């Protein structure tokens, strides 16, 4: 009961991938763990039912490693109400809402760490570097975020073509540093990163900025290998994924503790290699 | 009151400079034409390794100065910065059934030291011990040697199946030191560090210069610092273990969540980057 934790969650590729539990078995195979989906009945109702589901991946791993060391079970569940987190009118939402909100425990996939999120949740260190990357075709010409091309767009005929997905971290950052570039951008928003990697190879997107650790996974597991990021390899404002926890939270230490003891001892490692080796 | 800070000589991050005749800094200038910030350091000058140590007021700048000098500014803090007394970074050593601490985590601990600033490795047996800032530094741990040398990096048969003819080694007493000694499929390649190890990286990069070692293992940030400086000297096999720099403290400390929140601050609105541009390296090789 007191190790009993609800845990929050969200879909993101390699860190957290959601399966169709199937049905006529009502379990959940070998490697997976279950977790549940409040899906709405319909848009004139409040109603909605939670549908069981299945979860893997690098963070569910390291959730699994967790519960196991740190001694809790817990009931985890996916984030409806946004995505990673957003302050909308001065409240959370995502995955930051939930715990904010007591709602969750902790929060565990590719949620990344910063200031303004670092305010009203506890995170644990950081388990998976990453920040804010560039991904282009290969031999496109970029310095980074800080290129000229991205700072003042419009002095270039024609204009640079670059976007992000809205309401993450990303756009955060850049809506606080580069505040022309980010009112240029929103045009160019891409509704998640399957849509912007459609739109750089058909080329009606020539840069696509976003998080570093799905970017340079996307990079390695690209048809052709043609899309690459920027560095190739290097980030800017680094950072990186955390476990997000109430404020004051009895579990921190404990999860810490946890977290560099896996990374000193392999098992981070083999993690890596098991759900982020790509072939470019 | 006054934070006792304690750091230790390790370039690009500390430098650290006898003052002028009147025991005063000169005043110089970084790449880019900006002022360096100066600190007054006391510290130990004669390194020798079980001999007497007066401390001798000093110089330092760098990268970890810089920071210590934002951190001071931001969360409005006097300080008092001092080198630590055995020149070791810190590690947990049985004596004997008791075990101690030494370097900069026995001064954090003992309360010779309100907070290090330094380049610090964060990991578990420290992390039991103190409170460790958000990290203000990626990195990890890669390999020095002499242009010429060819080694494929860490899994190299002269590594991992050691012999006197090719010698390679850490700093004694560093978080690289503890890396290979709790990994029990690492413990060939610590048992030959151990005849090995050198008391700082200065000495351990002078050695690889002078045909004396021929391979040292440690911290990437600095290592690749010095291969660009250094054109007798090349990195091999790139990072083989990521780890990051905190800023240390006592798990009592009131400053520990302002510190952390300014880190990630720093690192978001691209000061961190700045300091990487001025300290970090800027300059060659071929
Ligand atoms: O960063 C990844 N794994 N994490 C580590 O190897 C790791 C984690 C924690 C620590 C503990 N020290 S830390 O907080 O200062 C630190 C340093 C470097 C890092 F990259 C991270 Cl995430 C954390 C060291 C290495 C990673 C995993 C998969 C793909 C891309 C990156
Ligand atoms: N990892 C990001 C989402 C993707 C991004 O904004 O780059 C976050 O936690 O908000």
């Amino acid at each position: 009961d007191d190790n009993h934790l609800s845990i929050v969650t969200l879909e993101e590729a390699p860190f957290v991938i959601v399966e169709d539990i199937d049905p006529l078995t009502e379990t959940c195979v070998r490697n997976t763990v279950p977790c549940r989906k409040f899906v709405k009945i319909n848009n004139s109702t409040n109603e909605g039912m939670n549908v069981k589901k299945c979860c893997k991946g690098f963070c569910i791993d390291i959730l699994k490693k967790l519960s196991r060391t740190v001694k809790f079970t817990y009931d985890l569940y996916l984030v409806t109400n946004g995505k990673h987190g957003k302050k909308v009118n001065n409240v959370w939402n995502g995955m930051i809402g939930e715990v904010v909100y007591q709602r969750a425990v902790m929060a565990v996939g590719s949620l990344t760490i910063n200031e303004e999120r670092s305010e009203v949740v506890d995170f644990s260190v950081p388990f998976v570097e990453t920040g804010i990357s560039v991904m282009v075709s290969r031999g496109t010409q970029v310095t980074g975020l800080s290129d000229k091309k991205f700072q003042r767009p419009h002095d270039y005929s024609p204009p640079f073509r670059f976007g992000t997905v809205p309401n993450g971290s990303t756009e955060r950052n850049i809506r606080n540093n580069y505040p022309y570039m980010h009112q240029y951008m929103t045009r160019f928003n891409q509704r998640g990163v399957e849509d912007a990697l459609v739109s750089l190879k058909t080329g009606k997107l020539d840069a696509f900025i976003y998080d570093a650790a799905v970017l340079n996974y996307k990079a390695g597991r690209d048809e052709g290998c043609k899309l690459v990021t920027i560095g190739s390899g290097y980030i800017f404002a680094t950072t990186g994924y955390g476990i997000a926890l109430q404020k004051g939270s009895p579990w921190k230490r404990q999860i810490d503790l946890a977290l560099l003891q896996f990374v000193g001892d392999g098992e981070m490692e083999e993690l890596e290699t098991l759900w982020l080796t790509g072939i470019c | 009151t006054r934070l006792k800070i304690v750091t230790i000589h390790q370039e690009p991050f500390v430098y650290v400079k006898p003052t002028m005749s009147d025991g005063t800094c000169k005043e110089e200038f970084t790449v880019n034409g900006d002022p360096v910030k100066k600190v007054i350091c006391t510290g130990p000058n004669d390194t020798s390794p079980g001999s007497p140590r007066h401390t001798v007021p000093q110089c330092c700048y760098g990268f970890c100065i810089d920071l210590l000098i934002k951190l001071a500014r931001t969360m409005n803090f006097t300080y008092e910065v001092h080198l630590v007394a055995d020149g070791k970074f810190g590690t947990q050593e049985r004596v004997n059934n008791k075990k101690e601490w030494n370097g900069m985590m026995g001064e954090l601990l003992s309360g010779q030291a309100d907070m290090i600033v330094a380049p610090l490795t964060i990991n578990n047996e420290r992390a039991q011990y103190i409170e460790f800032s958000k990290p203000f530094k990626y990195q990890g741990l890669t390999i020095l040697v002499k242009k010429g040398t060819r080694i494929t990096g860490i899994n190299d048969p002269r590594l991992r199946n050691p012999s006197d003819k090719f010698i390679y080694a850490t700093v004694k007493q560093s978080s690289v030191d503890i890396y290979f000694r709790r990994q029990v499929e690492l413990s060939t390649m610590y048992r030959h560090m151990e005849k090995h190890n050198y008391e700082s990286a200065a000495e351990a990069i002078q050695a690889v210069r002078d045909n004396k070692l021929h391979a040292f293992i440690w911290d990437s940030a600095v290592l690749e610092f010095e291969a660009s400086q250094k054109c007798d000297l090349v990195t091999t096999g790139e990072l083989f273990f990521r780890s990051g720099f905190g800023i240390g403290m006592r798990k009592d400390s009131p400053w520990k969540q302002n510190v952390s929140l300014s880190i990630l601050k720093s690192h978001e609105n691209g000061f961190m980057e700045d300091l990487d541009k001025t300290w970090v390296r800027y300059q060659e090789c071929d």
